[PDB]
């Protein structure tokens, strides 16, 4: 174990998980949610985030060297 | 310095054409007017000051 | 351009590139200044009794303590020593917090800058759930007390289990806390706010959630947001402060200090007095003269090369009689007597000012420059001061006027008679701010301000100043920092030039968040000497080549390379 | 005069009457706050033909967790000092068993001892001051904070706790006046209390390269 971060999903993260998981949408991949109505690419991956189910994993690297990976759901939304 | 600090500051002259300063005295010499009491009435123009 | 790469890591160090620490904290708190506001402490201003009068929920007044409780509680808390025993340590625990913060804030005031504001959520929570501050609460209080000390718990900054991880978290959360337990007590929350059960535990899960949300994220450029935070106030800084003695303020003043070029354009020591000096004016006078730079010349009216070949000659009508009744008792006719003489008038208005007559100067002008020079003078009691000196006969058994004209001319210019050579000109008053008083705490615990005499020179040699008696040690300083750095340290460096920012950023009236302010002062000072932010400041570092590289030095540094 | 010079002999006196001390030295109580009419008493009205001499002045003082290693202080005649003249110091410390020693220069050195002092490195250790610095305390000054030595035991525990090397502390030249006045060598760490007004207190550490 030993994880020494915070658990609260940072600002940064956040813009950066919902503009990949955006991009890979617009390339016909299998979305997670049951969308009704919804076509923008960016406005499906903002609704898997608020249900916790997007497929991605975070790895922070502390000035170390060491590393370790947080699970998108394991972290508290900031928003 | 230990030299100057009596007599004072001493009036000099930075002609054209030449490299280094120069008295006036000197340069007053070079038109003649060699003595002292020709050059000092040139500059002083009463001798009650 | 200086200070691009410093950031936050994920652990909550401020890092430089090279992973150099440079806090180990940010802003020595973990908090972002985006989501603080002003408060008030309430416990450091109030008296002695006061405090305890409004910070002690007695308990055995039986018809307050009736009108405020209800009766299922106040019959509980008049029968249990244990509740009026952990009802008496808090007032303890706030006492010494209230003891710190007089250390902590020596000068008295109260405004400070804090996380989540606590009288507006006690409002808040005031009308979310009707509470009529009219009828008996139930609440018990040492359900406030316990629930203070749980919420105290959670709030961690500094997440560790080890000593050295367990003070450092008490450090960062002191202030905060010290808030948190005076505003939230057990008297006022009875008897002010009267807040019921059901509001205590919202109020509770809100302060840890909205504190939660103020801590530093992890990755942002902390070092370029405090170097166009500061510079953009460099803008509304006045060019030429003349409106307003002499001091340098505005962009000029920031750009000296901006470097640390040698040359302030007036350099000055401000001083404060220690004992009742600083109270009469007579004293502080007194010291005044004696810490000014004077010389000869100042105190001369005039000066006469006579030529006395006998000491009976008195070429001059009437100073016979003074060097005669010297004569009757002849001494020092060694090997000659010089023809030779200088005489030299004095000017008593400019004696006296500094408190001078001429037997000092008698024999200091001998003890100090040998003994070739011979010096009879006066008695003051006769109106104009005059002393006669000679050259010692031992030189006559280079001509001796000449050599006669060079002293006279050495001697007025070169007389040192007293204070410090550099320091010219020193003025002298009392302030009227409380910028400058003396603030004491009085025997009933109050903050008093003083009217003291203080003292500004033109002109910087303060550890010579700081070693003269009846003068303040401790809170005299001087507005140059390479002059503190090689007296004091580099701590002191630190806080001085913090101290100048913050007096030329809040000279118009504005103000400026205080995390910018100690970063750059860090980072200014961290590999241990003033390095100034400057061409060849940035240029002698552990940096890479390609970075130099972009600074007119490419190709002669990547040769190197 | 004299009676400025039975001042300034009794104010360095109390200076380092303190300086020992900090550095973890046994002085007794009264020492500490030794008036002026005390001092003038016990050692002499007058240095100016008097009894003290400048020497009679000297102090050697016991480290209280060990009685062994002792420091001694000097107050040299002479207004610059020689070569020799600190030899006969040397020599002073090779009778008595004494390594930790100081010289209070009365005005200056020559370059030629300032060679002669560097050269006895692993023995002998001395350290030069002026008189004119130990006038006063520059720890009890308004700016400067609260420094503490940590030992070699507690500088390992931060470099394992934060994760930390030796090389990316902040750093501080051992020339520095309060560098000095706790007698720190390279490689030691020292640990600054200043209170701050948005914790309230914050802990930083140097090192002294």
């Amino acid at each position: 174990q030993k994880r020494i971060t915070t658990p609260y999903m940072t600002k940064y993260e956040r813009a950066r998980v919902l503009g990949t998981r955006a991009l890979q949408i617009a390339m016909c991949a299998p979305v997670m949610v049951e969308l009704e109505g919804e076509t923008d690419p960016l406005l499906i991956a903002m609704k898997e985030l608020k249900a916790r189910k997007i497929p991605i994993i975070i790895r922070r690297y502390l000035p170390d060297g060491s590393y370790e990976d947080w699970g998108v759901d394991e972290l508290i939304i900031s928003d | 310095g230990a030299k100057k600090s009596a007599i004072g500051q001493r009036i000099v002259a930075t002609l054209p054409y030449i490299k280094q300063e120069v008295p006036i005295i000197i340069v007053f010499r070079a038109l003649g007017f060699v003595s002292d009491r020709d050059i000092l009435e040139h500059i002083i123009y009463d001798f009650e000051d | 351009k200086s200070m691009e790469s410093v950031m936050v890591k994920y652990d909550a160090t401020v890092r430089n590139s090279i992973n150099q620490v440079v806090q180990l904290r940010y802003g020595e708190d973990g908090l972002a200044g985006e989501s603080v506001e002003f408060q008030n402490l309430a416990t450091l201003k109030p008296s002695n009794k006061a405090f305890e009068k409004k910070f002690r929920f007695d308990y055995t007044n039986e018809r307050a303590l009736r009108r405020t409780l209800q009766e299922d509680l106040v019959k509980d808390v008049l029968s249990n020593a244990h509740i009026q025993n952990e009802l008496e340590r808090e007032f303890e625990r706030m006492r010494e917090d209230r003891e710190v913060l007089r250390v902590i804030f020596p000068t008295g005031d109260s405004k400070v800058v804090l996380p989540c504001n606590l009288l507006r959520m006690i409002w808040n929570a005031q009308k979310i759930f009707h509470i009529n501050p009219r009828l008996p609460s139930d609440l018990h209080p040492i359900k406030v007390v316990e629930g203070v000390k749980e919420l105290s718990k959670k709030l961690v900054i500094v997440n560790g289990d080890d000593p050295l991880s367990r003070q450092a978290q008490e450090n960062a959360t002191l202030l905060f806390n010290i808030h948190l337990r005076s505003t939230l007590c057990s008297r006022r929350m009875a008897e002010e706010f009267r807040l019921s059960g059901e509001a205590f535990d919202w109020l509770l899960g809100e302060i840890e959630s909205k504190f939660n949300q103020a801590i530093a994220h992890p990755g942002e450029m902390v070092g370029a947001l405090a170097a166009q935070s500061l510079g953009e106030p460099a803008t509304q800084m006045t060019l030429n402060t003349f409106h307003y003695k002499n001091v340098t303020l505005g962009v000029p003043r920031l750009k000296e200090l901006i470097n640390i070029s040698k040359k302030p354009k007036t350099p000055s020591l401000t001083v404060f007095l220690l004992g009742q000096s600083a109270r009469d004016a007579e004293r502080a006078k007194d010291i005044l003269c004696r810490l000014e730079h004077t010389t000869l010349r100042k105190v001369t009216a005039n000066t006469a090369i006579y030529y006395d070949p006998n000491p009976q000659s008195t070429v001059v009508a009437e100073d016979q009689e003074w060097v005669n009744v010297y004569y009757e008792m002849p001494d020092f006719d060694v090997a000659r007597i010089s023809p030779w003489l200088l005489r030299v008038e004095l000017d008593r208005k400019h004696m006296t000012d500094r408190k001078l007559t001429m037997e000092q100067i008698a024999e200091k002008i001998n003890a100090g420059f040998g003994d070739d020079l011979n010096c009879i003078f006066n008695d003051d009691n006769a109106e104009k001061l005059v002393l006669r000196i000679r050259i010692m006969n031992s030189d006559e058994n280079m001509d001796d006027d000449v050599f006669l004209r060079c002293i006279e001319s050495n001697m007025l210019t070169d007389m040192t008679l007293q204070g410090i050579e550099q320091i010219s000109k020193v003025y002298m008053h009392l302030p009227q701010t409380d910028n400058k008083k003396k603030i004491i705490i009085t025997e009933d615990g109050e903050f008093k301000a003083l009217q003291e005499w203080i003292l500004e020179t033109d002109g910087v040699s303060l550890m010579r100043v700081l070693s003269e008696k009846d003068v303040d040690p401790v809170r005299t300083t001087s507005n140059d920092i390479v002059e503190i750095f090689t007296v004091l340290g580099i701590e002191a460096v630190r806080k001085a030039l913090e101290r100048e920012l913050y007096h030329v950023i809040s000279f118009d009236g504005s103000y400026v968040n205080y995390r910018h302010l100690a970063l750059l002062c860090d980072t200014m000072t961290c590999r241990g000497h003033l390095m100034a932010i400057t061409r060849h400041g940035v240029n002698r570092q552990d940096t890479g080549p390609l970075m130099k590289c972009s600074f007119e030095e490419t190709v002669d540094v990547l040769m190197e390379a | 005069d004299d009676e400025e010079e039975t001042y300034r002999l009794w104010k360095i006196r109390k200076t380092i009457m303190q300086l020992c001390h900090d550095r973890g030295y046994l002085v007794t109580q009264d020492e500490l706050d030794q008036t002026l009419e005390e001092f003038k008493a016990q050692f002499g009205d007058k240095p100016s033909e008097g009894r003290p001499r400048r020497t009679d002045l000297t102090v050697l003082v016991a480290h209280n967790d060990d009685p062994t290693d002792q420091m001694f202080v000097f107050f040299p005649e002479e207004p610059k000092v020689g070569i020799k003249t600190i030899k006969v110091y040397c020599q002073r410390m090779q009778e008595e068993n004494i390594t930790r020693a100081l010289i209070v220069v009365q005005q200056g050195m020559t370059p030629s001892a300032k060679q002669s002092l560097v050269d006895m490195a692993p023995k002998y250790i001395l350290e030069q001051f002026l008189q004119q610095e130990l006038l006063i305390n520059i720890t009890e000054h308004e700016l400067v904070p609260e420094h503490v030595v940590m030992t070699k035991e507690e500088v390992t525990e931060l470099l394992a706790r934060y994760k930390l090397r030796e090389n990316q502390l902040p750093r501080i030249q051992a020339g520095d006046p309060v560098a000095r006045y706790f007698g720190i060598k390279r490689g030691q760490v020292v640990k600054i209390i200043r209170p701050s007004e948005t914790a309230g207190r914050y802990i930083t550490y140097r090192l002294v390269q």
